[PDB]
């Protein structure tokens, strides 16, 4: 194989940097146009999501490979933020040719980048220390979940999803705890339904339903019986699955499966429960019994949703039928069967006002991309609410804070007579190309746009108003209501300051080419 | 991952749509030209198609871009009906349009609202020349007339047109607040009769009657059956393995030859002389229901007595085991109607009823089927003509009022996007101007003239480019639903702006 | 192609194929060597020094040099010291024939040139012998002579190995007035130093020592190549793990089914099982049952080498081993060999003829240096014991031989006399030699070896007196060599050579 | 057939070769010295401050390149740091002998003033040799925390060196007994107080599985009976597959539940076998999981096998191969077992433990990319802390003696030579290479400084040499930048030797030809 060293390094380095930046420039922010993307297996995906775009991206390179990686972690933390930690990097990574180019070496430079990220992420901790409790907070919720729902193109109305995102954050991850629970938060939806048809579901929705609508829609408070046994084909994990092969088989079985059912059904509302959750569900012979038997329960639950209706509702575990017992229940503080407006989507739910451990926010849509479309717009609006709903600071976005960032950075940058005085300068050049990207999406000129924004700096010296991030016309950052929260936009700077600076310090590649990745 | 920058991205997707639009331009449009479909990658073959989709799918959309109108074009002809030729040309014009605009230099998010505010203003502009026809019934009738003949236009339909304008509004007269799909009951066969079609009154069947049974029934109350044999009668019994051996491999077949008998107890128990089932009855099982002396009638059609149960006001069911799971079907006559060398047993209890049964009749499947959806098409715009009984005037005419306001408009109405709302009121005299030429007639003059003509006022005077004549578009009865045209313009103005937003192609 | 035509074998492949052999021995000759890495199929690097080292594992195509390796095989198992000296002495020999065939000189001519002149030099060499010296016990003074001879072969510790070796080649014997192939094997191990390197009589297996410890004085042995898995006539077992049940019965069977072997090897009797396959769970404690020791999992070396010393074989299969198929060997014991904790043997007159040196270092090449040095120290006392005669160190006798051989060329005259001229020259490549690993000319070497014009002492070396090319004494330096390496590495390098040297193109279809 | 080479243009070829790979060698090591991330296949890529490994790594095709990597890996056996450095320095001798095997002289002598001035190298350096424990305070350890602060300084962190500065010599002072790489082994925590490090001489455990019964199965014993299982249950245990049937006649609910009570034992045999703690390193069924929330016995599914070994080490357990377990020596135990969450996921604290061998620190970093620089920075500190220790003698760091070191030979370079100052400055030449290496790779200059450096030493020094954050001009003894001194004389030997050995060799067989 071969080694590439220096400039050969260096242009490995930026140019799998370089373009990648690009496809999500004009992907960047509510303007930033989407890009339809196709699968070699006839696929279509219109994404102007860079994690999504990374997600539809396997291009080859430490780069494309540190890429997909680093919008994963603002992805989830902070959700939107995903576009700018890395098209940045780039222009970091654009500037080092340039700044290496005036003879300063890599890790000359390369501080300066840190050092002057410190000024950004500082500068953004001088905007709004604001932070407000959930039913405070749940308008800046909302009105952040107008931004971070907006660039989906899924937003108002989807108040609905906004205010969902406020109480399914505050459910299971508190205001407090400030650990993060996405995964306390059950992300749910289904085709069918409408974006316009949502609901923050407390408890576990269980897909299938009770046997009949002829036995009760609505099992009371817990009894809730955790189940895994067979009253439909056990397809056993120990075993594999036959069935009856002569025809005295089908006789016997007709008559002996029949009775015993009848007996377990029976022998489950013994050990009782008017919900019966069975990891292997009730057939429909066994439906006619839970029907015949008088007792409420579900059918079809999952071999996971066994554990999650015991967790997620905090219900004690009932491993089996064998384990059956009175005081070991799954709990509820209700159980319905619903319909979410769409009876396609349609779903048992065991609703938690005891303890939800996991929270269920069900988007519905005319199908799967409209639902997506919602979610992760949902998600980066759930992931900034969640960060708002632990600590509300926020920023107003559109760069109008790298702008007012930028020229307090680099005149910070020159404080330091070290060499870094102008490397550190211009690290803050680099802070102004996303609102840039962003003015191109917005059918702006971006380099006289951000002059009205450094106008405003000029005027304002931090973000206040500001100009368009979706395309109107009214620039504004606050009135506009372009906000992040405080918190991502620092993360994305950690994020996208140090790969730069760590692929500077990692310029000693083993390598025949960039393509190994 | 391949990924695709702009350049060509902008400029795939301006290909995808033109290329597939170029094609049913011609067929779309008044009638200039077609496109006839010369068919091989699967075959040797020459076909005539004046179907998006027939053109659209049997060809290779293999452009990521064209992947978006052939599914996009093909859901607004699923939708409201002929939206495939629709949604094509009229985004394949827009890509003319964004590239020249592109080539111009312009963020298509510039391009976006200048176009996508000029779709408004224009189905306003839409709205104005549609003219609601809902007037009286005659009108309504004369409306949905026109409109049905509208949609059917610009397609190979021989006897098709003329009869299924009359079914169609009569589908529609008779249940009145929509159209019927629910009722019209299509049948297809090989009768000899060229597009020949009509009215069914009741719902005939097709079996060759023979063996022992008589072959035509009198005075028949069917006993309904959701659940007929189809060789075995299923039951607790129904099935055996005795084979050991290649004697019994040949002695199996002997053995299920005596579960056609015991189809017999379950039938006579219910007692019932016509007995109609879904599931059929082969001719050497015939000699053991007919020797039953009951009639078993075999492939009795669900939709068929779900004609009668709604007409004759009786109840189809489901779920058939004793007789009185479904309750008993009346009519009138189980009879064999003789259609040339055909023999079509014909059940008739009711007579164009508000459910009726509409056999076709052709030697050739394509023209049935391209009938069928502009059949399916009209009623669909005949349905919104029951909800939106205007008909805007067609045949490019609202292109040119749509083109003329959208001028004006972005003269005033952007300081900017002037750029993309005539451009957008461009595309819109673009698809007239395709078929003038193709009657041989001059669109220049006719998109400046008779644009601004029948913009200044003229509007019902429009379009005839079959004749490339200026004519009434009411008179010439070339107009159609408020909606579909609006409907048509709905998809193929966002069909455009999406890929237009697309700067990069990820390819795996 | 091995197939020619066009009088290069003759005036070409020769002079050729010598210093490609030769020029390991230029760097690699005299008072050290300057090693040279192998590579083999098996891919890892070889330092070497002997001539017939870096030759053994080099795979020539030459039809010319295939007579002269064998030579230097020949010279090495004789004496060790000079197989380097052959290649560069044939080296000068051969190449000044390119003048006479110049000068038009035939074939046989000049080749009866050298021939009666090596006969003419032969007859010196006793009386070139300067001084001698032995001790069929002494470690010391025997030492330097082995010493000296792996000087040329070896870079590394001159007088470590050489009391190694002195002791190995020596202690291994109740007379070392008899030496013979293999009196000293090698257990290469590595650890501590390389001159933590000991000498111990008897059979090392740096393999495992396992089953209880039975003997210490019986180190008696049924040799075996048959694994203990349960193998034996009427059933060979191996350990198969297929099933669980099957494996519960080869616990209890294979205690018997091992019974019926360390039985039948200590019927025939031994205490000490040499087992050169392997040995399964339940056989080994069974070992530690039955109290035998089993020496296991040895290898083909540990398995051969006591072969070897014991005159026992290896069985593949068990039957009752014969009394040639078991060896005994003088005690069994655990002790460290070079600080290396394993059963080590003692051998002197119960089988014997095994001293182990083990070679050591921080890899195996470091082993195979010292290997090169020891198979000398070998080779060279039994030479020493074969005739204690001591002659000037390589290079120091030449220049003797190259005055008394020139006159010689103006009694000889006739077209041998410049052959035998050249014989006198084809003495002095071997300072050269020396002088060109110490970089410097011999032309200044030779002037001042002839300085005095005797020439039983004085040489140039490797040195870094002789980075300054400067007179030293290998005489007096303790650089000795023997009559018969002195005549063999004459003898051979002129024998390999005149019968390469009438070859003719090849004949081939 | 078999190919060689002798002579010059073989030596030439090694001498090149040797050069290549070596290079890529060069730029790395240091604060701001570049790491080296290599790609081996494809979706293998390895970052190492080491070349040693990487040089294993790296294809070495030569007897040149191989003869590169074991004697940087013997450095890299003999501090665990360096390597990097005797690979750049066995090679430098080769562009510094080059002109001399490129005026074609090289008396194979020459090999031996590498060793001849290496001897007075070793030499110096060891006469230099200062203790830095015995002198500096008396506990020792604070010099310890001094040798932690600038150890932690030395790769990442100057701002969390003095938190961790503590927790660095407290794992130093626990793990030195024996001394093991990992029995320091920090368990990475990411959501708490971030910049963090939290030592506990237990063992604290990333993975641990339960769901019905996550938080909900007892996650606190104040001794844990750990069964430490490489055991796989799954959602029910052993029944016969072959000749059985389901669905039959009586059998239908019957066997299930068979299926299903076997595997309660099996999953019992962990629990009445005296486990408290179930360690599992294999998964575990859904439904079995629970029945370890059923039973009370917490369970860890697909526990990390080292924790399994940090648990050994520090519990007194073993890993036991079987569900039932096999002795309450593998059993494993400690005074606690707590699971907390730092950042809001679960962890197995072993602590208290019996043996409490296995040191863990518990380290919250800021961000991603920042993160593990830190995590390395703990961990030089504990190996040259702890070397420190180990070689009580010291030298300056940061290149500092090989500055004189250059003059006192170029001093032999004008002292002795009848020739060979070549040789003595080439051999002085390969000194300073490296803090020319670290200060330059940086981007200041070395050489103004490495000269301005001698030119202090010109006057009086030795320790006078490169503190490495701006890279320039100091006094690395007063700096507290140590190594020791062996440390050095480490390097000095096993790369001045790899100069003498290749460069005998002027003659390299291959016996598979090619």
């Amino acid at each position: 194989k071969s080694r590439l060293m220096g400039l050969e390094a260096l242009k490995s380095h930026i140019m799998a940097a370089k373009a990648v930046a690009n496809t999500m420039r004009t992907s960047l922010g509510p303007n930033g146009l989407d890009k339809m993307m196709v699968d070699k297996d006839g696929d279509v995906t219109v994404t102007n999501d860079g994690a999504t775009i990374l997600s539809m991206m396997d291009v080859d390179h430490q780069i494309a490979k540190l890429m997909v990686e680093l919008s994963k972690s603002q992805d989830d933390e902070i959700g939107d933020g995903t576009t700018g930690v890395v098209v940045l990097a780039g222009a970091l990574l654009e500037e080092a040719e340039q700044l290496l180019d005036r003879g300063i070496h890599p890790i000359r430079i390369a501080d300066g980048y840190e050092q002057a990220a410190r000024v950004a992420i500082e500068h953004l901790d001088k905007i709004s220390d604001s932070v407000l409790v959930d039913i405070k907070d749940t308008e800046p919720l909302i009105q952040t979940a107008k931004t971070t729902l907006g660039s989906k193109v899924v937003n108002s109305c989807h108040r609905q999803m906004a205010e969902i995102a406020v109480n399914a954050v505050l459910t299971v991850a508190d205001m407090e705890r400030r650990d993060v629970d996405f995964e306390l938060i059950k992300v749910e939806g289904k085709v069918g339904g409408r974006l316009e048809d949502t609901k923050l579901i407390k408890g576990v929705i269980v897909d299938k339903d009770f046997s009949h609508p002829q036995m009760p829609k609505k099992v009371e408070d817990a009894k809730i019986a955790i189940l895994t046994c067979p009253f439909e084909p056990p397809k056993p994990k120990t075993k594999h699955k036959l069935d009856v092969t002569s025809v005295e088989d089908y006789k016997a079985l007709q008559k002996y499966e029949k009775e015993k059912f009848e007996e377990m059904i029976q022998q489950i509302k013994e050990t009782g429960a008017n919900l019966a959750i069975c990891q292997w569900g009730f057939d429909d012979e066994a439906n006619h019994l839970l029907l015949q038997n008088n007792l409420p329960a579900v059918r079809w639950v999952g071999g996971p949703e066994i554990e999650l209706i015991a967790i997620a509702t905090g219900g004690r575990i009932v491993p089996r039928f064998s384990e059956l017992t009175a005081e070991k229940l799954g709990f509820a503080g209700l159980v319905q069967e619903i319909s979410f407006g769409t009876t396609k989507d349609k779903m048992l739910v065991i609703e938690q006002c005891k303890n939800s451990r996991a929270v269920t926010i069900f988007i519905r849509g005319g199908n799967k991309m409209i639902i997506e479309e919602a979610k992760r717009s949902l998600h980066d609006a759930l992931c900034v609410i969640r960060n708002l709903i632990r600590d509300n600071r926020v920023v107003y976005g559109g760069g109008a804070a790298e702008i007012s960032c930028a020229l307090a950075v680099s005149q910070e940058a020159d404080k330091c007579p070290t060499l870094e005085q102008y490397a550190m300068r211009a690290f803050a050049d680099a802070l102004e190309v996303i609102p840039m990207a962003l003015s191109e999406n917005s059918g702006m000129n971006p380099i006289q746009t951000m002059t009205e924004v450094r106008a405003r700096q000029v005027k304002e010296m931090n973000p206040a108003l500001g100009i368009d991030c979706l395309h109107k016309g009214t620039n504004d950052m606050k009135q506009q209501h372009v906000i992040e929260t405080l918190i991502g936009k620092k993360q994305q700077i950690s994020l996208a300051t140090q790969m730069v600076r760590m692929i500077l310090k990692i310029d000693d590649i083993r390598k025949p080419g960039e393509s190994e990745e | 991952a391949d990924e695709e920058r702009a350049e060509t991205a902008r400029l795939t997707s301006f290909i995808g749509a033109i290329a597939i639009g170029d094609l049913v331009k011609s067929t779309l449009g008044p009638k200039g030209m077609d496109k006839i479909l010369l068919s091989s990658g699967r075959d040797a073959s020459l076909m005539v198609t004046n179907d998006g989709a027939t053109i659209l799918k049997n060809i290779g959309v293999d452009n990521p871009a064209a992947k978006v109108l052939v599914d996009m074009s093909r859901v607004q002809d699923d939708e409201v009906g002929d939206g495939t030729t629709s949604v094509t040309v009229l985004a394949a014009e827009l890509l003319r349009e964004a590239e020249s605009l592109i080539a111009k230099k312009i963020h298509p998010q510039t391009i976006i609202a200048g176009w996508r505010e000029a779709t408004k203003a224009a189905r306003e502009a839409l709205l104005s020349s549609a003219v609601d026809h809902g007037s009286d019934e005659v009108k309504f009738r004369q409306d949905l007339m026109n409109i049905a003949g509208t949609t059917l236009s610009s397609k190979l339909l021989t006897h098709h047109k003329d009869h299924f304008t009359k079914l169609a509004v009569e589908a529609v007269l008779r249940l009145k607040g929509s159209g019927n799909l629910e009722a019209i009951h299509i049948i297809k066969k090989l009768g000899g009769s060229l597009a020949d079609s009509y009215l069914d009154e009741g719902f005939l069947l097709d079996k060759k009657i023979g063996v022992n049974q008589p072959k035509r029934i009198e005075n028949a109350k069917i006993l309904i059956a959701n659940t007929g044999m189809d060789t075995d009668k299923i039951k607790i019994f129904g099935s055996r393995v005795r084979v050991d051996s290649t004697a019994k491999v040949a002695e199996i077949e002997h053995a299920e030859k005596e579960k056609m008998k015991e189809k017999v107890e379950r039938i006579l128990k219910h007692g019932i002389n016509c007995f109609i089932n879904r599931q059929l009855i082969y001719n050497y099982p015939e000699q053991l229901f007919g020797a039953a002396g009951v009639m078993a009638i075999e492939h009795a059609d669900f939709a068929g007595v779900e004609r009668l149960a709604l007409v004759t006001g009786g109840e189809i069911a489901s779920t058939f085991d004793h007789p009185e799971l479904v309750k008993l079907g009346s009519c009138k006559l189980i009879e064999e109607v003789m259609i040339g060398e055909d023999k079509l047993i014909h059940f008739s209890g009711v007579a164009l009823g508000e459910a009726c049964t509409i056999v076709l009749r052709g030697a050739t499947q394509q023209i049935l089927d391209e009938a069928e959806r502009s059949l399916h098409d009209a009623l669909c715009v005949l349905a919104q003509t029951v909800k939106d009984s205007r008909t805007v005037y067609g045949g490019g005419c609202s292109e040119m009022l749509m083109a003329h306001a959208v001028t004006q408009l972005a003269n005033r109405t952007p300081g900017k996007e002037a750029v993309a709302m005539e451009s957008y009121a461009k595309a819109l005299r673009m698809l007239p101007t395709i078929i003038a030429d193709n009657a041989g007639y001059d669109s220049a003059d006719l998109v400046a003239q008779l644009r601004a003509a029948h913009s200044e006022g003229n509007t019902t005077a429009g379009l005839d480019m079959r004749e490339g004549t200026i004519g009434d578009m009411a008179i010439l009865g070339i107009t159609e639903s408020f909606q579909v045209k609006r409907q048509v313009l709905l998809s193929a103005a966002e069909a455009a702006e999406v890929i237009l937003r697309v700067d990069n192609i990820i390819k795996a | 192609a091995k197939h020619f035509s066009g009088l290069e074998e003759a005036v070409y492949r020769n002079i050729q194929a010598c210093k490609e052999l030769a020029q390991t021995t230029r760097t690699a000759y005299g008072p050290n060597g300057m090693n040279k890495m192998v590579i083999n199929h098996l891919e890892k690097l070889f330092v070497t020094n002997d001539a017939a080292t870096i030759l053994r594992e080099l795979e020539v195509q030459h039809p010319a040099a295939k007579m002269i390796v064998m030579a230097s095989h020949m010279q090495e198992q004789e004496v060790g010291d000079g197989t380097n000296f052959v290649l560069v002495f044939a080296g000068a020999l051969l190449e000044l024939a390119e003048e006479l065939l110049r000068i038009g000189l035939s074939v046989s001519e000049v080749i009866e040139g050298y021939e009666i002149a090596c006969r003419k030099a032969h007859e010196i060499l006793p009386n070139l012998v300067c001084c001698s010296a032995k001790n069929l016990r002494d470690i010391d003074e025997v030492s330097s002579l082995l010493r000296t001879s792996i000087m040329s072969k070896q870079y590394g510790n001159e007088v470590f190995l050489a009391k190694l070796i002195a002791q190995a080649c020596v202690s291994i014997f109740p007379d070392s007035g008899h030496f013979n192939v293999d009196n000293i094997r090698v257990c290469k191990i590595l650890g501590s130093g390389i001159s933590s390197s000991s000498v111990l009589h008897g059979m090392v297996f740096k393999k495992e020592t396992e089953g209880d410890v039975t003997s210490v004085k019986d180190a008696k042995i049924a040799v075996y190549s048959c694994p203990f898995d349960g193998m034996i006539t009427e059933t060979k077992g191996t350990v198969l793990i297929k099933t669980a049940e099957e494996l519960m019965n080869f616990s209890k069977g294979e205690e018997n089914l091992m019974d019926a072997q360390v039985k039948a090897i200590a019927d025939t009797g031994a205490n000490v099982v040499v087992t050169g396959g392997k040995v399964a769970d339940m056989a080994l404690h069974y070992a530690n049952k039955y109290n035998i020791m089993l020496v296991r999992l040895n290898s083909k070396w540990d398995l051969r080498r006591l072969c070897k010393t014991v005159g026992a074989t290896a069985l593949p299969r068990l039957t009752p081993p014969v009394l040639e198929e078991m060896g005994h060997c003088d005690s069994v014991y655990l002790s460290e060999v070079g600080d290396t904790q394993v059963v080590v043997f003692k051998h002197e007159k119960e089988d014997g003829a095994i001293s182990t040196i083990v070679l050591r270092g921080s890899t195996d090449n470091l082993m195979d240096d010292i290997e090169r040095a020891v198979d000398d120290g070998v080779n060279t006392f039994k030479v020493l014991t074969r005739d204690k005669r001591l002659v000037p160190g390589g290079g120091a006798t030449e220049i003797e031989l190259a005055k008394q051989i020139t006159s010689y060329g103006e009694t000889c005259p006739g077209l041998e006399q410049y052959a035998i001229k050249k014989f006198a020259e084809a003495f002095e490549a071997i300072p050269r030699a020396l002088a060109e690993n110490s970089g410097v000319k011999a032309n200044e070497v030779i002037s001042k070896l002839y300085a005095v014009h005797q020439e039983g002492n004085k040489n140039v070396g490797l040195d870094i007196e002789a980075e300054v090319p400067a007179v030293k004494d290998m005489l007096e330096a303790g650089i000795l060599d023997t009559y018969l390496g002195k005549y063999w590495a004459i003898k051979l390098a002129t024998n390999a050579a005149v019968t390469v040297l009438r070859v003719d193109q090849i004949i081939m279809a | 057939g078999t190919d060689s080479s002798q002579g010059i243009p073989q030596l030439v070829s090694n001498i090149s070769a040797c050069q290549v790979i070596a290079e890529a060698v060069r730029t790395t090591l240091g604060p701001r010295g570049m790491d080296k991330l290599i790609v081996d296949g494809r979706g293998k890529a390895t970052i190492s401050n080491d070349g040693a490994t990487i040089l294993k790594l790296l294809d070495v095709v030569h007897p040149a390149a191989k003869t590169l990597v074991d004697i940087a890996k013997s450095q890299d056996a003999e501090v665990g740091d360096g390597t990097t450095s005797v690979t750049l320095l066995a090679a430098e001798f080769l562009k510094q002998v080059k002109p001399y095997v490129e005026e074609g002289l090289h008396p194979q002598i020459i090999i031996r003033a590498f060793r001849t001035a290496t001897q007075l190298a070793v030499n110096k350096i060891k006469e230099i040799a200062v203790t830095v424990k015995k002198a500096d305070k008396v506990e020792q350890r604070k010099l310890l925390e001094k040798c932690a602060m600038t150890a932690l300084s030395s790769k990442l962190i100057s701002q969390q060196k003095a938190f961790f500065a503590k927790m660095v010599v407290d794992a130093v002072m626990m793990l030195d007994d024996l001394l093991q790489l990992k029995m320091i082994g920090i368990k990475k925590v990411q959501g708490g107080a971030l910049e963090d490090s939290q030592l506990v001489a237990g063992v604290a455990f990333k993975k641990t599985f339960s769901y019905a019964g996550f938080e909900m199965q007892p996650k606190k014993y104040h001794n844990p009976k750990i069964a430490l299982l490489n055991v796989e249950l799954e959602l029910k245990a052993e029944k016969d597959n072959a000749e059985i049937r389901v669905h039959t006649v009586e059998d239908y609910q019957a066997i299930v539940d068979a299926e299903w009570n076997i595997l309660y034992d099996k999953l019992e045999k962990i629990h009445h076998s005296g486990a408290k703690v179930v360690l599992s390193k294999l998964p575990i069924g859904d439904v079995a999981t629970q029945y370890f929330a059923d039973r009370d016995m917490f369970c860890a599914g697909r526990v990390p096998e080292e924790d399994l070994k940090r648990t050994m080490m520090a519990c007194g357990g073993s890993i036991q191969t079987s569900v039932n377990a096999l002795s309450a020596d593998v059993l494993g135990r400690c005074q606690v077992f707590e699971e907390t969450q730092i950042g809001g996921e679960r962890y197995n604290f072993f602590t208290g433990c019996p043996k409490a061998k296995t040191c863990t620190f518990i380290l919250r970093g800021g961000a991603e990319q920042f993160m593990e620089e830190t995590e390395r920075s703990l961990h030089d500190a504990i190996m040259i802390v702890r070397r420190a220790i180990k070689n009580d003698s010291v030298v300056a760091g940061g290149g500092a003696i090989e500055m004189e070191l250059s003059k006192y030979l170029r001093d032999y370079s004008r002292t002795i030579p009848g020739k060979q100052q070549l040789l003595i400055g080439a051999y002085a030449k390969a000194l300073e290479i490296i803090p020319r290496q670290l200060c330059d790779n940086a981007g200041f200059d070395a050489t103004n400084i490495l000269n301005k450096l001698r030119a202090r030493h010109a006057q009086g020094g030795t320790w006078y040499g490169v503190d490495i954050n701006n890279e320039d001009i100091a006094d690395n003894f007063e700096a507290f930048v140590w190594e020791p001194a062996m440390v050095r004389i480490n390097a000095l030997t096993a790369a001045s030797e790899a100069a003498c050995l290749i460069v005998s060799v002027d003659e390299t067989i291959k016996n598979p030809r090619s």
